[PDB]
RNA sequence: GAAGACAUUGUCAGGUGG
RNA sequence: UUCAAAUGAGAACUUUGAAGACUGAAGUGGGGAAAGGUUCCACGUCAACAGCAGUUGGACGUGGGUUAGUCGAUCCUAAGAGAUGGGGAAGCUCCGUUUCAAAGGCCUGACAGGCCACCAUCGAAAGGGAAUCCGGUUAAGAUUCCGGAACCUGGAUAUGGAUUCUUCACGGUAACGUAACUGAAUGUGGAGACGUCGGCGCGAGCCCUGGGAGGAGUUAUCUUUUCUUCUUAACAGCUUAUCACCCCGGAAUUGGUUUAUCCGGAGAUGGGGUCUUAUGGCUGGAAGAGGCCAGCACCUUUGCUGGCUCCGGUGCGCUUGUGACGGCCCGUGAAAAUCCACAGGAAGGAAUAGUUUUCAUGCCAGGUCGUACUGAUAACCGCAGCAGGUCUCCAAGGUGAACAGCCUCUAGUUGAUAGAAUAAUGUAGAUAAGGGAAGUCGGCAAAAUAGAUCCGUAACUUCGGGAUAAGGAUUGGCUCUAAGGGUCGGACGAUCAACUUAGAACUGGUACGGACAAGGGGAAUCUGACUGUCUAAUUAAAACAUAGCAUUGCGAUGGUCAGAAAGUGAUGUUGACGCAAUGUGAUUUAUGGAUUAACGAGAUUCCCACUGUCCCUAUCUA
RNA sequence: AUGGUGAACUAUGCCUGAAUAGGGUGAAGCCAGAGGAAACUCUGGUGGAGGCUCGUAGCGGUUCUGACGUGCAAAUCGAUC
C-alpha cells in the first residue's frame, strides 16, 4: 500500500518487534517450561488480517 | 536569474546590502568569423534572484574588478 | 437527475404580480436534462432587495433571447407571458397552467402540449379550460399560466429505430427499461 | 550517521514521537548550545522517531560529538 | 529509444497528471509534469472572448499586478469592448425616451 | 541501408512484394490534398502577379476542385490555353 | 450526383429496420440538420441543436422551436389568432 | 389563501376478499 | 544448456569469466494503484523450508535502512450517508437534513439606535486544487538528503521608484499599452466548469541521416565503411500565431476561402495595426555541471592535468499534447471550496511635504502523517513458493497494412530435478503411391483456396445489398524509361528531395504473397426480423430483450408503490407528445393470419474440388 | 421460530476517472461537366456518416465431447467459434 496509516505502521512495529525468537538466558531459570516461542510469527506463513 | 544590460544600474546591486558575496567567471568562444576571445561573466548572490552580467572586453573586466569594493568577497571559476 | 438544471416553475403571486406587473428578461434557454421540453433561464429584479433573481420558466415556443416579459396581471397579451386567467376572454392557448393560485405549476407542462380557456365565471370567479387529455375543469381565476404552447411539438413522430438510443433515453429519468 | 556528520555538520537524534520539528530545534538549542539551520523528520518501522539536524555554518560536529559522548 | 517513469505517485493518464518529457543536461531522459491549460475569460453580455488579459490559473491570478488581469476603460477586465458600446448608447437612448414620455405625460395631465 | 537505397533506386516494389491495399500503401486523400494544396498555392502566386484575373482565378478555383485537373504541368498547359483564349475573346 | 433513386439521405443506416419507418425518419432528418431562416439576420445560418433550440451563429441569437423545425403550424395558428386578439381585446 | 363541524383522528359493527 | 578457475570436505544446480539460446518492446524490462508488511541491504549460517541436492535464497540469527514549505492525504463538493430541531415509537432506536427554531455577528456611534440571512458536519491518495528543477550521493531511499539555482502563501516594515501644490498616472483614433498609479458594505460577471468521433494545421519526444571532431571493431579479400558520444531543466527577461478585434475605404464583370463550403453593406477582398504567448526562438540559468577521449601520478587517503563537448536536412514516419473546424444525439455530455476583476463610491488623505506596500529591492517562518520494497508462471488472492486472476504509463530498428507472427539492439532471465538409453502403445505434430467420403448414423476431425493487382461477378430484394460472390490471368531478381514536388528568377530556367504508380527489356528449377502469417465455395427447405443477453460448475436456442403497432387507466385530496407509526416516503427538480400495465414484435397485406431481402457459433438434403474416413496399412520427429 | 451478520466473488442503478490498431464498403452536403423549356436528371470527383463489415489486444466460453481430470487448476490447458 505505502499510503498507510500511522496506526497502520503503528500495528507493524508490534509485529516486527514480536518478532524475534527467545532470548537465549531466559533458557536456564529455575523451573521454566517456556522453551520455544510459540507466538512467533513470519509473513507469508500467517497473515495478521492487519 | 536576470541579464544586465547597464553597468549604472549594476553597481549599485554590488552596494545593497544584501550582497555578501559575488563572483566572476570566464567563457572561451568564438564571434562569427572572428578570432577566440575570452569572455567575462560577472555574477553577485543576490538572495531573491542571481544577476550576472555577460562582458566579452578584458580591459572593462580589469576596470571593473578595481571600481568594485574591497570588502566584498569574490571567487574566480 | 444530476444534470437537472431546476424545476420548471413560476414566480410567486407576490405585490406586483397581485397589484400589477413586472418586466423580467431572458438571459439563455437551455436544454433539461431528460426532458421532453426545454427551458429558459430568466431573470428579473427583486424589488425589496437590490439583486437580480433568476427564475426557471418553461420554453413556450416562439420565444427569443434577448426578450422581455411584462408580466403579472396587467401584463398585456402576449406570446411568452403570464397573465391569472380573469383578464383574457376565453380561447387564449395557455400552458403551464397552475391547479392553484402560486403552486407553480402542474398542469399543460409537457413538450408541444397545451389548454384551451373556452369559459369564464366571472362573478364568483372561476375560469373554464379544456385538458390536453380534454377532460373540461373549472378552476379559480386568481391562479396563472403562460401563454402558448410548449416548444418541442413533434418530439413524438420521430422513431428510434435501434436499442442503444432508447437506452440512452431512459439512463437519464428513470431505470424502467428494459422492460418485461 | 557517522557519514552524515562528516558531510553535512548533521546530526541525528532518537525522539519521543510526540514532539515535532520546533520542540526538537528548541531542545537540542537548549541543552547543548548550538544554533540550526533545520530538521527533517521521519518514523523509523519500530513506531519511534527519527530526527536529522542539520547545524549551521559557524559551529562544528565532531566537537560537540566528543561533548555529548558518542561518536 | 529510452523509456520514460512517472515521477509522481499517480500512474494514471488523467487529465491532470499529464506528461510532457524533456531531455536534460546529464544525458537521461525524464517526464515533466505539465499542468492544466487557461482559458480566455469572456463576455458576461457577449460569451466572447476578450483581449489584453493574461490567461492564467485564478489563484494565479493574484501573484500578477493589475494590469495584466485588465485593460483601462470601464468595465476593463470583464467585457467585450463591444458589448460595452452596445449597452451604453442603449442606456443613453432610453435615457432620452424617459424624456420622451415626460413630455407626453406632461402634455396629457397639462390637457386634464 | 542497401536495401533501402534500391527501393530508393525503385526495386523491391513489384507485385510480388505487396501484402497491402493501395490504401493503406498511398491513400487517395493525402493524394488529393498533395496535388489540391500545391494548385491553390500556384494559383494564388499567378494572381498576386496578376498573370491571371480575379474572376477567372475564382472560377478556375471550382473548377480547380474539380477535376478536369490531372496536375501541375497539364493545368499550366491549361493555364497557356486560357492566356490565348483570353487574348482571343478581348481581340475578336 | 444524385447517387441514389429514393433512398436519398438516410442511407447509412443501410438495409435495416424497414422502409416504412426509414421514410418517416428521413422525412424528419432532413428538416432537423438543414439550416433555417434567421427573423432578425434573414440569414440561412440557423441550426438547432439539444432538440428543441434553434440558433444563429450570425448574431449569436437562439430560439426555441419545434424539435425537428425552427415553427409548427401550431405556432403559425396562434401566432395568428394572436394576431387577432390582442387587436380585439385591447381596443 | 383554500377548507371547515363534513373531513379527519382514536375505537367499534355489515358486503367483498390467496 | 555447455567448458575452466575460486570457495569449500563435497558442486548437473552457488559466484565469476569464454561461448550458445531466449523474452524481442500490447516484454521474462523499468515504475505505480489495492493488498502484503521488513520480504528491501549487509554479515554469519544450514537442523528444518525452497516437493532433487544446495557452499545459494523472499528460508534461519544478528543488525542497518524509509528524511519533504513545493509529490500526496488534510481542504472542496459529487451520487450519497448523516447530527441538532421536532415528531413518532412500549422501546432498542426510528422519519427527516433546513424544515411548524428565540440556531448566529457584527459596523460605526452616544447602553442605545442600525444592517445582514446562511444553515451544520462527513465522503475522492484516479475528479477541482497555490507553488521546484538539475547534477551528485548510499549496501539500500530521493521532484524529500548534499551543492547550486527558482517559486507560492502568510506576515511585519525601511528604502527605491511612481502620483500629487490640478491630489487618486499618462499615452494611443481605436484594438490596447507601460514598472506602479487608493478604496469598504452591497451587487454583477469571469475562471475552477467539463462529452464522443472524424479529418486538417502547429509544435514536442523518438525514428532516417549529411558533414566535422573523438573512442571501439572487421579488414586473407572489398568497403572515403559498421557501432557508440557530441546533451542543456526549473524559472525569469525579450520576441513570435491562428481564431477573433480595431482604423481606411466601399465590393456585380459578384468576390474571399478550406482537404472537407461557408462568409460579406450587420461592411468583404486588400493596406496598416492590438491582443492571447500553449508552443517556438535568443540570452541568463550554465559549464563551473554532465558526457567522450587522451596523458599522468600510485599498495597509494586515491587523486592531478589536458583537450573536445560543432554545424545541418527531410518526412502523410510512430506515439502524445494543443489549436481551428465539422459531424454526432427524444443522449447536448456536473456542482462546490478558492482566486480575480468590474459597476458601485462609505472615507481617507499632500506643499512643505504626504500618499502609494496588487511595481522593484530588502527581513523572519512554513507544523502532523505516508514515502523502503514486490506488484507476480516465488514477493498479493486463490488452505501452497499452484501452468489460474488482479486496474495502469513508457513502447526502438528490419519485416510488413500493422500494436498480427518472425529476427534483433537497450535492459533481464538462462528459472521449470538431472543422467543413459529408442520396445511397443500413447500425447502433440507431419508425410504417404493408386483410387478419391466407397467408410461412417453423421464430409466429426484432417486437407483444400486464403495475401495484393487487372477484367468480371447472376437471380432475388425492404433497391440500401447480397459480394473477398462465382470465376480466369498475373506475383521473383537485375538494369532502364515516363509521370507525380518544394525553394530561388523575372516564355522557361538554377538549386533542393521524397517513395507511389505505370510502362519496356535481360535473366534462372520455370520457382517466385516462395518462409511466417492467411476465406473453401455453391444449389434447395424451415425457423427467429437484426447488433445484443444468459442456465459459471452437463443445455448459449426455434428461449429473453429490442424499436413498432393497438388497447386500457390517471387531471394532484390523482395513478403506481412503500413504511413500526408519524409533522412520513419514491416516481416527483414530474403533469396527458406525460406517468403506468397490457397483447405483440422489422416489412408487404394481436392463441394473431399468407409473404418476405440481409443476418444468425440456429436445424436438414445435395453439387464442385479437397483429401488416409476407408481398401491398407507404412514411416519419421520431441 | 427468535435475534444477529454479510454486496471484497456475482446481479442491478448511480457518481467520478481510464482504455479500445490496421483494414473493406463509400451516406448526406458540396465541386465540375453533360442533358433538359423547365422542373429536375446522368456522369467524374469530393467529403468520411453508418448500434455496416474483417481483424488484433479486450470481453465470452460455442464446440471438439481433445490434453488433463490419483489435474498446475475444488473449472486449468490448448484448438475452435
Ligand atoms: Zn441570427
Amino acid at each position: 500500500a505505502a499510503q498507510k496509516s500511522f496506526r497502520i505502521k503503528q500495528k507493524m512495529a508490534k509485529a516486527k518487534k514480536q518478532n524475534r525468537p527467545l532470548p537465549q538466558w531466559i533458557r536456564l531459570r529455575t523451573n521454566n517450561t517456556i522453551r520455544y516461542n510459540a507466538k512467533r510469527r513470519n509473513w507469508r506463513r500467517t497473515k495478521m488480517n492487519i | 536569474a536576470r541579464e544586465i544590460t547597464d553597468i549604472k544600474q549594476f553597481l549599485e546591486l554590488t552596494r545593497r546590502a544584501d550582497v555578501k558575496t559575488a563572483t566572476v567567471k570566464i567563457n572561451k568562444k568564438l564571434n562569427k568569423a572572428g578570432k577566440p576571445f575570452r569572455q567575462t561573466k560577472f555574477k553577485v548572490r543576490g538572495s531573491s534572484s542571481l544577476y550576472t552580467l555577460v562582458i566579452n572586453d578584458a580591459g572593462k573586466a580589469k576596470k571593473l574588478i578595481q571600481s568594485l569594493p574591497p570588502t566584498l568577497k569574490v571567487n574566480r571559476l | 437527475t444530476r444534470l437537472r438544471q431546476g424545476a420548471a416553475k413560476l414566480r410567486t403571486l407576490d405585490y406586483a404580480e397581485r397589484h400589477g406587473y413586472i418586466r423580467g428578461i431572458v438571459k439563455q434557454i437551455v436544454h433539461d436534462s431528460g426532458r421532453g421540453a426545454p427551458l429558459a433561464k430568466v431573470v428579473f429584479r427583486d424589488p425589496y432587495k437590490y439583486r437580480l433573481r433568476e427564475e426557471i420558466f418553461i420554453a413556450n415556443e416562439g420565444v427569443h433571447t434577448g426578450q422581455f416579459i411584462y408580466a403579472g396581471k396587467k401584463a398585456s397579451l402576449n406570446v411568452g407571458n403570464v397573465l391569472p386567467l380573469g383578464s383574457v376572454p376565453e380561447g387564449t392557448i395557455v400552458s403551464n397552467v397552475e391547479e392553484k393560485p402560486g403552486d407553480r405549476g402542474a398542469l399543460a407542462r409537457a413538450s408541444g402540449n397545451y389548454v384551451i380557456i373556452i369559459g369564464h365565471n366571472p362573478d364568483e370567479n372561476k375560469t373554464r379550460v379544456r385538458l390536453p387529455s380534454g377532460a373540461k375543469k373549472v378552476i379559480s381565476s386568481d391562479a396563472r399560466g403562460v401563454i402558448g404552447v410548449i416548444a418541442g411539438g413533434g418530439r413524438v413522430d420521430k422513431p428510434l429505430l435501434k436499442a442503444g438510443r432508447a437506452f440512452h433515453k431512459y439512463r437519464l429519468k428513470r431505470n424502467s427499461w428494459p422492460k418485461t | 550517521a557517522m557519514k552524515k556528520v562528516e558531510d553535512g555538520n548533521i546530526l541525528v537524534f532518537q525522539v519521543s514521537m510526540k514532539a515535532n520539528k520546533y520542540q526538537i530545534k528548541k531542545a537540542v538549542k537548549e541543552l547543548y548550545e548550538v544554533d540550526v539551520l533545520k530538521v527533517n523528520t521521519l518514523v523509523r518501522p519500530n513506531g519511534t522517531k527519527k530526527a536529522y539536524v542539520r547545524l549551521t555554518a559557524d559551529y562544528d560536529a565532531l566537537d560537540i560529538a566528543n561533548r555529548i559522548g558518542y561518536i | 529509444a529510452q523509456r520514460v517513469t512517472f515521477r509522481r505517485r499517480n500512474p494514471y493518464n488523467t487529465r491532470s497528471n499529464k506528461i510532457k518529457v524533456v531531455k536534460t543536461p546529464g544525458g537521461i531522459l525524464r517526464a515533466q509534469h505539465v499542468k492544466k491549460l487557461a482559458t480566455r475569460p469572456k463576455c458576461g453580455d457577449c460569451g466572447s472572448a476578450l483581449q489584453g488579459i493574461s490567461t492564467l490559473r485564478p489563484r494565479q491570478y493574484a501573484t500578477v499586478s493589475k494590469t495584466h488581469k485588465t485593460v483601462s476603460r470601464a468595465y476593463g477586465g470583464s467585457r467585450c469592448a463591444n458589448c460595452v458600446k452596445e449597452r451604453i448608447i442603449r442606456a443613453f437612448l432610453i435615457e432620452e425616451q424617459k424624456i420622451v414620455k415626460k413630455v407626453v405625460k406632461e402634455q396629457t395631465e397639462a390637457a386634464k | 541501408r542497401a536495401h533501402a537505397q534500391s527501393k530508393r533506386e525503385g526495386r523491391h516494389s513489384g507485385y510480388g512484394k505487396r501484402k497491402g491495399t493501395r490504401e493503406a500503401r498511398l491513400p487517395s486523400q493525402v493524394v488529393w490534398i498533395r496535388r489540391l494544396r500545391v494548385l491553390r498555392r500556384l494559383l494564388a502566386k499567378y494572381r498576386d502577379a496578376g498573370k491571371i484575373d480575379k474572376h477567372l482565378y475564382h472560377v478556375l478555383y471550382k473548377e480547380s476542385k474539380g477535376n478536369a485537373f490531372k496536375h501541375k504541368r497539364a493545368l499550366v498547359e491549361h493555364i497557356i490555353q486560357a492566356k490565348a483564349d483570353a487574348q482571343r475573346e478581348k481581340a475578336l | 450526383a444524385k447517387r441514389t433513386k429514393k433512398v436519398g439521405i438516410t442511407g447509412k443506416y443501410g438495409v435495416r429496420y424497414g422502409s416504412s419507418l426509414r421514410r418517416q425518419v428521413k422525412k424528419l432528418e432532413i428538416q432537423q440538420h438543414a439550416r433555417y431562416d434567421c427573423s432578425f439576420c434573414g440569414k440561412k445560418t440557423v441550426k438547432r441543436g439539444a432538440a428543441g433550440i434553434w440558433t444563429c451563429s450570425c448574431c449569436k441569437k437562439t430560439v426555441a422551436g419545434g424539435a425537428y423545425t425552427v415553427s409548427t403550424a401550431a405556432a403559425a395558428t396562434v401566432r395568428s389568432t394572436i394576431r387577432r386578439l390582442r387587436e380585439m381585446v385591447e381596443a
